[PDB]
RNA sequence: GGGGAUAAGCUCCGUGCGUCGAGAGGGAAACAGCCCAGAUCGCCGGCUAAGGCCCCUAAGCGUGUGCUAAGUGGAAAAGGAUGUGCAGUCGCGAAGACAACACUGGUCAAGUGA
RNA sequence: AUGGUUUGGCACCUCGAUGUCGGCUCGUCGCAUCCUGGGGCUGGAGCAGGUCCCAAGGGUUGGGCUGUUCGCCCAUUAAAGCGGCACGCGAGCUGGGUUUAGAACGUCGUGAGACAGUUCGGUCUCUAUCCGCCGCGCGCGUCAGAAGCUUGAGGAAACCUGUC
RNA sequence: ACAGGAUAACCGCUGAAAGCAUCUAAGCGGGAAACCUCUUCCAAGACCAGGCUUCUCACCCUCUAGGAGGGAUAAGGCCCCC
């Protein structure tokens, strides 16, 4: 959550757009990703900001 | 408001001009030096430093010889600080300047700051006044305790219970000066002031008269 | 395994926060995310790698309703009857900080931590603070949208 | 809310100055400062008038709207032409006269009363038992006027006192 | 359902009713009997239930449309009450309506009453 | 409708022990205010009251009778408040009442005996571990070691009233 | 105690919604032994552990030279003593 906020975007958005990005990785190297490699877990956010919704609140 | 350092010499009787008799004690308010100016600019509050009392100069420590020094007079005996109330007060002392008895006029009402004699461990009777259970009638060795104490069962803070008594600053209001000697530098203050001959008192202009 | 902090790896930052007409419950759950350390992906409960808060402009402070004259401040001298009681008007016009102390010390955890990370928060009634030397990064609340 | 959409004249030869929502006007009588509620806006109409314009109609916009006009409206009158307070006694013995500034009554206790008075307004007394207070503020005169008429409890056995006209 | 004053954390019966007893775990601040759910053991994996997402405290100072001024929310009755939103009626009225200056006339100027 | 201050009802709590009434000593809290303080209308002329709102800062007597609380009475006073807290307070006191064993009267029982009937007498134990509270020190801390004089966040105490 | 501040019941001033009125929803005043100051006392263990000053303001040794340990001193303090 801290770096997601970190990249201007919530942990649930970020959580629902990498489920449907389809990227499996968990939440243990997620953050192993956010304290370790924060570049990647930059493209992580950006790939999952893609697979979002354009309305997230439509129904 | 002035004030002075001095000291309770004992008590006496006199009478005035109506043949009335006064009992007064005799303070001694000798002659003070203003060692120190307290400024808000510098310290935040206005007050003023005076000293007391004579002292060998091989008595007083390497500190205070040096702050004696930095005022610019001979070491005393006693310091103390008199608090006023803004800086157009405070103006008329300067470091130095000698405070004598004439300071105060006859009948004036002052307030005299002492410490009270000392009654070492004293019991709930004497400490404050309970009185006391039965000396008879089947009573049984609760000739003076306390008594009760008194849902939580906890004893609440303030009990007023027995312990030390005495020793403690104390000061006496609208007392009336009756006479200013200004040949020996004694004050005639009609009443009792606190605390044991010797003693070092503090004589100020009544705050309410 | 999981990442955790050693001795040298803590690096703080000072945020000023301009208490000028924000509501004190924001600014006050702000400054309390701050001085945990929680906006920083190393964080971890159990040390307190925050950054120091200056909250400047504490006088300024906005409250909502009519809590300006009837929201009590309440405290305990222990002895019988010794509770006494502020409103915020009378707190702010007497101790303008203590309003912002208390509300953000009252968010923050109740344990030793949190008693460590108090240390970290300075508030000043004025526009200005005396903490010019270590430079502190102007700081703004705002809300992430999602 | 219907007052309030009436914008009230100004007078040419009172200055009026508009700071936002802080409203001075210098009048011949005096000068006095008004300060306007938030939710309404007041411009200087350029037809020697200004403009109370509520934006809301809200219970709060649409309550303080009239409220304002009047207010401004009593702000003008009482700089330019200010405002006059008119007083009397009734019974007997009850003499007052004015001492400076000052004003001093016998009402009948066994201390003489002396009332202070403030900046803004002024002390008439062409008699002992008629006089009257003036200012250029009408809160204050009334204010005053109120003070002074409570020197004495009121008598609904023998109206002995002071009442308005 | 009975007894008691349909009062009791009162008492006595019925219930292919439940739970506790003999039941951990999560929630209700704490909380045998309420809600979710029945623990064979390990994992620094994932999805959910009840309950939740400003900070304490994991996750929304979420989006859209309205309401509340009472800190209502965040305890309670008979009753009282020009609070306010919505909807429905009726009375009067540009022949000038209400106010202002029982019922009638002139000024005035749209709504005014239950 | 409130309260659990009155008698109640339940038997959840204790029978390998939770002292039972008054009184003394010492409290603390509520305001549903007895006095003092500010009010209003008076079926208030003034005096004085009636009644009512605000108000808990302080104060609120000594005796006779009774074990008493309660109560009546005697003198005063500004006033002689109502209540909660194990109907406060017996490891603080009393033992007059109640509540063992002795004895008597009335009444009941054939009798042993009995009576929320009466009468006289009748062992109240303890070296304070912990919390609490009143006082007093030792150690360390407050970024070198010391010494004078102090600011005060924050608390505590006090607050009565009459006559002329 | 005196004096000040904010107030209770209450008395008011200036006036809207609601063309008048209305101590009121905007505002502004008076108003009590209650509240905050004011009086007396404690108070920097107030861990935000405060302030104004004044005094001493320096000498060795060891391990290994990083830090530590030990010794001897200054200002001063305590013990012994009256």
């Amino acid at each position: 959550n801290a770096a997601a906020r970190a990249n201007d975007i919530t942990y649930n958005r970020l959580i629902q757009g990498l489920k449907a990005a389809g990227v499996e990785v968990d939440r243990k190297n997620l953050a192993e990703l956010a304290v370790s490699d924060p570049a990647a877990f930059t493209a992580l956010v950006d790939v999952a900001r893609a697979a979002l919704p354009e309305d997230v609140n439509a129904p | 408001r002035k004030g002075i350092l001095g000291t309770k010499l004992g008590m006496t009787q006199v009478f005035d001009e109506n043949n009335k008799v006064v009992p007064v004690t005799v303070v001694k308010a000798g002659p003070n030096v203003v060692t120190r100016i307290r400024t808000t600019e510098r310290d935040g509050y206005s007050a003023v430093q005076l000293a007391y009392g004579e002292i060998s100069p091989r008595k007083v420590i390497k500190p205070v010889a040096g702050q004696f020094a930095a005022a610019g007079v001979n070491p005393r005996r006693h310091v103390a600080e008199l608090r006023l109330d803004d800086e157009a007060a405070v103006a008329e002392y300067e470091v130095g300047q000698e405070l004598t008895a004439e300071i105060f006029s006859d009948g004036a009402y002052v307030d005299v700051t002492g410490t009270s004699k000392g009654k070492g461990f004293a019991g709930t009777m004497k400490r404050h006044g309970f009185r006391g259970q039965g000396a008879a009638h089947g009573a049984q060795a609760v000739h003076r305790r306390p008594g009760s104490i008194g849902t939580p069962g906890r004893v609440f803070k303030g009990t007023r219970m027995s312990g030390r008594m005495g020793n403690d600053r104390v000061t006496t209001q609208n007392l009336k000066v009756h006479k200013v000697d200004a040949e020996n530098g004694v004050l005639l203050i009609k009443g009792a002031i606190p605390g044991r001959n010797g003693g070092l008192v503090v004589v100020r202009s009544a705050i309410k008269r | 395994p999981t990442y955790t902090p050693k001795a040298g790896d803590t690096t703080r930052s000072w945020y000023v926060i301009d208490a000028s007409d924000v509501v004190l419950g924001r600014l006050a759950s702000a400054a309390a995310t701050l001085l945990r350390g929680k906006h920083k992906p190393t964080f971890t409960p159990n040390v307190d790698g925050g950054d120091f808060v200056i909250v400047i402009n504490a006088d300024k402070i906005a409250v909502s309703g009519d809590k300006l004259t009837k929201k009590f401040a309440y405290r305990h001298s222990g002895y019988p009857g010794g509770l006494r009681k502020r409103t915020i008007g009378e707190l702010l016009e007497k101790h303008p900080t203590r309003v912002v102390e208390n509300a953000i010390i009252g968010m923050l955890p109740h344990n030793k931590l949190g008693r460590q990370i108090q240390k970290k928060l300075k508030v000043y009634a004025g526009p200005d603070h005396p903490h010019a030397a270590q430079q502190p990064i102007p700081f703004e609340i705002k809300q992430v949208a999602q | 809310s219907r007052i309030g959409k009436q914008p009230v004249p100004v007078p040419s030869g009172v200055d009026v100055t508009i700071n936002g929502q802080n409203l001075s006007v210098k009048g011949p009588k005096g000068t006095l400062t008004l300060d306007v509620a938030e939710p309404i806006s007041v411009s200087r109409a350029e037809d020697g008038a200004i403009v109370v314009t509520r934006p809301d109609d809200e219970r709060r916009s649409r309550s303080l709207h009239g409220l304002s006009r009047t207010l401004i409206a009593n702000l003008v009158t009482g700089v330019t032409e200010g405002y006059t307070q008119k007083m009397e006694i009734f019974g007997v013995g009850y003499r007052v006269q004015l001492k400076g500034q000052n004003l001093e009554f016998a009402l009948g206790y066994s201390h003489p009363v002396l009332i202070e008075a403030p900046e803004g307004i002024t002390f008439a007394v062409e008699s002992p038992t008629k006089f009257s207070v003036s200012g250029i503020d009408k809160q204050k005169v009334g204010q005053i006027s109120a003070v002074i008429r409570r020197l004495r409890r009121p008598d609904p056995y023998k109206g002995k006192g002071v009442r308005y006209e």
